[PDB]
RNA sequence: CCGGCCGGGAACUCAAAGGAGACUGCCAGUGAUAAACUGGAGGAAGGUGGGGAUGACGUCAAGUCAUCAUGGCCCUUACGACCAGGGCUACACACGUGCUACAAUGGCGCAUACAAAGAGAAGCGACCUCGCGAGAGCAAGCGGACCUCAUAAAGUGCGUCGUAGUCCGGAUUGGAGUCUGCAACUCGACUCCAUGAAGUCGGAAUCGCUAGUAAUCGUGGAUCAGAAUGCCACGGUGAAUAC
RNA sequence: AAGAACCUUACCUGGUCUUGACAUCCACGGAAGUUUUCAGAGAUGAGAAUGUGCCUUCGGGAACCGUGAGACAGGUGCUGC
């Protein structure tokens, strides 16, 4: 089957990464469910903005980690080899799982 | 002091992140320290080469550094010899491979880092801070800017008391997040002290 | 508000006695947002009131609330310089709400046993006007009657 | 056949299905009497079924999760009013004029930085 | 109090006590280990615990056993 | 209603009656009434004399009243004789369990004094 | 933040990775409820002090990488609360914009 | 076998992405033939819908030289540097900010229902099995919409105490322990047992708060070996009042 | 201070070290390391075994270690007027 799961920081870099990985699989050797979204992790941080005193004044940050799934339901020979050695898409982590 | 960093507020919206890479929570910290080690090193080495910003990417254990710069000929040198010398020493401290790429900038007076580094370099050669500041303000409006605010804080002229003095020419809408504003700062280590040099350059509405 | 004339929020009727008058009485009686505890006390009080008085609940609560209801209350206004006591005709929305608060304020004190018992007794004493709530209206009248000189 | 309306008062999210039949109101496989006990108002779910009468007309299968008591009870009230769309605009003229179909957005305000809880500022020391 | 897995003494203080006890009574032992507990074999010794600026002699008795050495050497002086 | 040294309560449940003994708390009292075979809901007036004698032997197992008071007074007096940090703390009238002694400490130190 | 204090932290990191990220067996495995409870457990805590005072990962303060600030640390970034801000609104920590919800 | 367990379904909740939507856009006065104001329909939402971020020129020679950088100035056999202790936790006292109280809308027991958000690899650590309990052994799964910390608590429902310094408070101490950790006496946290203080609503003063707000209940995270009543977040019930 | 038992720690006490814990060099001797013993509160000092590699100008290397020498390194010392 091969459940492909991939995650990134930018919400609009991962979209073309998920579109290209599906199209280099759907077209070349058939079968795909789709981009399953999953919930977005939001790791917030609340640091003090000043170098000394002024507890009231802070800056709040966050880093949206956007997940995505693919989910193919047949171990095709054209598709399985196209996943390896043919990903690219910088700043987008990907983890294939059998 | 009470103004938000103009780059920082627009990082999701208009401006891009310079360090463009994903990492899991375990590696993230050390991956960010190595990112600083090369950036600190590569800025100090290529001083005369005139570097604006350093974009860094990390697709699957391979550090693609980019160097946006005004004078690309000095960075490469003769026959791309200095690129190979950089590629080696950067790859050691960072993490295994390296892919240094160089982007030219044909309009060097519109980049905020380069205007500030110009003013800073002028201040260190005993040039009058107004003759450095207003000349930079005048030079980049003729080319194609729409804003150019320039602050210079510190002693300036070997004064006893410090003063901040700014000159701007045009629209510099800092509260507008849709607006593209190149902001950068630099420090002029003179004999009398430090002289800070903030520069805002409003280029486009979107 | 200085020049911000905006209206008030709507309220809800109480399930067992679908109305409005005693629905607000529950809110004034409430402490720490516990409406479940407060609403159980008001039903317990009005059920024990209706047994003794021999009436319904809305009409038993009415012939009790009107006996602790202020006609005129005393503000103090400095028009010119000095500070004197000016009585004024209370508004019909605040009129009954000011009475409800005096019933509950009297019921905080007068420690019989239960809150349901204390309200029932206060509202029973309000029916035959001889409680502490009727005394608090009676004094409010005396200020307005004595200081009637001031318009 | 089987009409539907959502409703989601304050974090809670109701899921009201409605069919023509018995007067019963099923909810999460529990009866309405035992699921909503003495809390404030059981009949907030039955408030919308007054201007448009239920009695023994419409049976209600409901499911809800999230929030607490009144969050869920109010979410059902919106869920039913949304679900009553079988006689489209004939019902909603009378229904809207007594509120009901208004979502009532008001969610809990976040804790502000520096403030002790949303609006509660700590205190004040003036020497 | 802490520690069920062996009442704790420093290696250096144990070997100093075992060497002192077998030989015989002599003088105050200069020890900085306040943390270390007191054993039954330490009874009789006048070991000098470091209060912070100096060494305070403590003649160990039958009672001073379960307690730690720093309990008999007040650090902060008051009035 | 005369067990141990004192215990003379009336119109009070058996579990709460035995809290009035020094050395017997809430949980200890439930262990007495469990072992004795008596319901916690009943009170001493409702109980018979045949059942009260079983409570007397039950509380005799635990150290209570003057046996306890002396055991505590011995342990505190022991500490003060050693001259340990806790002992110095006890006789000085200051808090023992590494507590704050600057602002508060009023329970051990007593009420406020002039300067 | 004092070059000596930063330099003494590298001892604590290097020397800990040598001993106790390997010789936790001395404390963990030996000091345990089993047949080694007699003199073997006594010899463990005895031999545990023969090791240097440093090496224990509790003695590492965990300070900022750029400056060496002991307080205001964040494990995610490996930085001070000042240098994370300086780096964040600048373009160095990926994805780290200003939050507002 | 009767639990979303099951094939299956892709309606619905939820999840994201990409979008419609709200603009005085529409009607009616009023205004001055304007901006606009009031009121009305439709609407999920109504006049910047709610909330957040965003902080003009400059003020206080405000704060920070101890985050970092930094001009001078001083130190260089010490004002530098390694180590064991101790100290930052001292205590006639004074104030600030909290928490827990002073109870009966409450206290303790048994029957049992409803969240949101976040966290986790020398991590979080089930089911177990030992323990009165902190916890302890064996180890399941999970770099997570699955696995785990994790039964939310106020809330019902029955009981029982009946206004007592009380079955209120739970300080303070003695004893016995548990975990973390080279190490818990100075100086940790928690647990059990006994202990059971002041306190009966607070003088002059005085603070916050205009709705999912105040109040009040739990919940999580950051720093963190261990060490929150602080801080930063999250959701329960949920008012009064605004002439 | 987004968390002082030690560490942190800037303070005190006593013990101690001066090209130093951290840096590049001019160059003397050694792979680096690892196991393990003694005196000491510990810093430290004294050892005892083993191992003896990536290139040969092979009087050398590229790292690492420990000596003597100075350019110096270092300062949470003062000055936010
Ligand atoms: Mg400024
Ligand atoms: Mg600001
Ligand atoms: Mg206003
Ligand atoms: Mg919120
Ligand atoms: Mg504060
Ligand atoms: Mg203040
Ligand atoms: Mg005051
Ligand atoms: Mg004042
Ligand atoms: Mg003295
Ligand atoms: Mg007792
Ligand atoms: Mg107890
Ligand atoms: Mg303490
Ligand atoms: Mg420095
Ligand atoms: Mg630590
Ligand atoms: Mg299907
Ligand atoms: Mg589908
Ligand atoms: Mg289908
Ligand atoms: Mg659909
Ligand atoms: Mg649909
Ligand atoms: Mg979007
Ligand atoms: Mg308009
Ligand atoms: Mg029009
Ligand atoms: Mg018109
Ligand atoms: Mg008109
Ligand atoms: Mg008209
Ligand atoms: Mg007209
Ligand atoms: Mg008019
Ligand atoms: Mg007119
Ligand atoms: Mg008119
Ligand atoms: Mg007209
Ligand atoms: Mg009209
Ligand atoms: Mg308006
Ligand atoms: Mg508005
Ligand atoms: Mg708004
Ligand atoms: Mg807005
Ligand atoms: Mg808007
Ligand atoms: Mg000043
Ligand atoms: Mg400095
Ligand atoms: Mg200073
Ligand atoms: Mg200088
Ligand atoms: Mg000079
Ligand atoms: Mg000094
Ligand atoms: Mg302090
Ligand atoms: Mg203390
Ligand atoms: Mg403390
Ligand atoms: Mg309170
Ligand atoms: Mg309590
Ligand atoms: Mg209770
Ligand atoms: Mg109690
Ligand atoms: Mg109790
Ligand atoms: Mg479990
Ligand atoms: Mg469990
Ligand atoms: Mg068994
Ligand atoms: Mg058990
Ligand atoms: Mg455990
Ligand atoms: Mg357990
Ligand atoms: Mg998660
Ligand atoms: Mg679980
Ligand atoms: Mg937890
Ligand atoms: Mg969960
Ligand atoms: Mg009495
Ligand atoms: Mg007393
Ligand atoms: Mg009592
Ligand atoms: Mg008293
Ligand atoms: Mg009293
Ligand atoms: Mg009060
Ligand atoms: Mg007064
Ligand atoms: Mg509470
Ligand atoms: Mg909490
Ligand atoms: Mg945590
Ligand atoms: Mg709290
Ligand atoms: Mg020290
Ligand atoms: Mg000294
Ligand atoms: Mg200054
Ligand atoms: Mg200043
Ligand atoms: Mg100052
Ligand atoms: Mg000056």
């Amino acid at each position: 089957r091969i459940r492909i799961r991939l995650k990134a920081f930018d919400h609009r870099l991962i979209d073309q990464a998920t579109a290209e990985i599906v199209e280099t699989a759907k077209r070349t050797g058939a079968q795909v469910r789709g981009p399953i979204p999953l919930p977005t992790r939001k790791e917030r941080f609340t640091v003090l903005i000043s170098p000394h005193v002024n507890k009231d004044a802070r800056d709040q940050y966050e880093i949206r980690t956007h997940l995505r799934l693919v989910d193919i339901v047949e171990p095709t020979e054209k598709t399985v080899d196209a996943l390896m050695r043919l990903d690219l898409a910088a700043g987008v982590d990907v983890q294939i799982s059998l | 002091g009470q103004k938000v960093h103009p780059n920082g507020i627009r990082l999701g919206i208009v401006k891009p992140w310079n360090s463009t890479w994903f990492a899991n929570t375990k590696e993230f910290a050390d991956n960010l320290d190595s990112d600083f080690k090369v950036r600190q090193y590569l800025t100090k080495e290529l001083a005369k080469a005139s570097v604006s910003r350093i974009v860094i990417e990390r697709p699957a254990k391979s550090i693609r550094v980019t160097i946006h710069t005004a004078r690309p000929g000095i960075v490469i040198g003769k026959k791309g010899e200095d690129v190979e010398k950089l590629r080696k020493v950067v790859a050691d401290i960072a993490g295994v491979p390296a892919q240094i790429n160089i982007a030219e900038v044909r309009k060097p007076e519109l980049d905020a880092k380069l205007v500030a580094d110009s003013i800073t370099s002028q201040l260190e050669r005993r040039v009058m801070f107004r003759r450095a500041m207003k000349r930079a303000v005048q030079n980049a409006m003729r080319l194609g800017a729409k804003g150019i605010k320039v602050e210079v804080s510190g002693r300036l002229g070997g004064a006893e008391i410090a003063r901040t003095e700014w000159y701007r020419e045009g629209r510099v809408p800092l509260h507008t997040l849709r607006a593209d504003i190149d902001y950068n700062t630099s420090e002029a280590h003179t004999t009398y002290g430090v002289i800070g040099v903030k520069v805002w350059i409003f280029k486009g509405e979107i | 508000p200085r020049r911000r004339v905006i209206g008030q929020r709507k309220i809800l009727p109480d399930p067992k006695f679908g109305s409005e008058l005693l629905a607000k009485f529950v809110n004034i009686l409430m402490v720490d947002g516990k409406k479940s505890t407060a609403e159980s006390i008001v039903y317990s009080a009005l059920e024990t009131l209706a047994q003794r008085s021999g009436k319904s609940e809305l009409e038993a609560f009415e012939v009790a609330l009107e006996n602790v209801r202020p006609t005129v209350e005393v503000k103090s206004r400095r028009v010119g310089g000095s500070t004197y006591q000016v009585p004024v005709e209370v508004r019909p929305v605040r009129r009954n709400a000011l009475a409800m608060r005096w019933i509950v304020e009297a019921a905080r004190k007068r420690g019989d046993k239960s809150m349901a018992l204390r309200l029932a007794n206060e509202l029973s004493d309000a029916a035959e006007n001889k409680g502490t709530a009727v005394k608090k209206r009676e004094d409010v009248h005396r200020m307005a009657e004595a200081n009637k000189a001031f318009a | 056949n089987q009409y539907y309306g959502t409703g989601r008062r304050k974090s809670s999210a109701a899921r009201v299905f409605i069919k023509p039949g018995n007067g019963k109101i099923v909810i999460n496989q529990r009866s309405l009497e035992q699921y909503f006990g003495r809390e404030t108002a059981r009949m907030v779910v039955r408030q919308p079924l007054e201007l448009v009468d239920m009695v023994e007309k419409l049976d209600l299968y409901i499911t809800v999760k999230g929030g607490g008591i009144s969050g869920q009870a109010g979410a059902i009230r919106h869920g039913i009013t949304r679900a009553l769309m079988e006689y489209d605009e004939s019902l909603r003229s009378e229904l809207r004029k007594a509120g009901f179909v208004t979502r009532d957005a008001r969610q809990v305000e976040r804790k502000k930085v520096g403030l002790r809880k949303a609006r509660r500022r700590p205190q004040f020391s003036k020497r | 109090r802490s520690l069920k897995k062996g009442p704790f003494i420093d290696l250096h203080l144990l070997k100093k006590v075992e060497k002192a006890v077998e030989s015989g009574d002599k003088k105050p032992l200069r020890t900085w280990s306040r943390r270390s507990t007191i054993f039954p074999n330490m009874i009789g010794l006048t070991i000098a615990v470091h209060n912070g600026r100096q060494h305070v002699p403590v003649f160990v008795t039958d009672e001073m056993v379960g307690h730690k050495l720093g309990e008999f050497a007040p650090t902060r002086t008051y009035r | 209603a005369r067990i141990a040294g004192i215990n003379i309560p009336d119109h009070k449940h058996a579990v709460i009656a035995l809290t009035s003994i020094y050395g017997v708390g809430k949980t200890r009292s439930k262990a007495i009434l469990a072992a004795a075979g008596i319901a916690e809901d009943v009170k001493i007036s409702e109980l018979s004399e045949g059942q009260i004698d079983t409570l007397r032997d039950e509380v005799a197992k635990f150290v209570v009243e003057g046996d306890l008071r002396r055991e505590i007074s011995m342990s505190i007096k022991r500490l003060m004789d050693l001259g340990c940090y806790r002992g110095l703390r006890h006789r000085r009238g200051l808090p023992v369990r590494g507590q704050r002694t600057k602002t508060n400490a009023r329970t051990r130190k007593g009420p406020r004094k002039p300067i | 933040a004092k070059q000596s204090m930063k330099a003494r932290e590298v001892k604590r990191v290097a020397l800990a990775d040598k001993y106790f990220a390997k010789r936790a067996e001395l404390k963990a495995i030996i000091s345990d409820v089993n047949a080694a409870s007699d003199e073997d457990r006594w010899n463990a805590v005895l031999k545990l002090q023969t090791l240097p005072r440093d090496s224990s990962p509790s003695r590492q303060r965990n300070r900022c990488r750029q400056t060496g600030r002991p307080h205001g640390f964040l494990r995610k970034f490996g930085l001070s609360r000042i240098k994370v801000r300086e780096a964040a609104m600048r373009g160095e920590i990926p994805g780290l914009k200003k939050a507002s919800w």
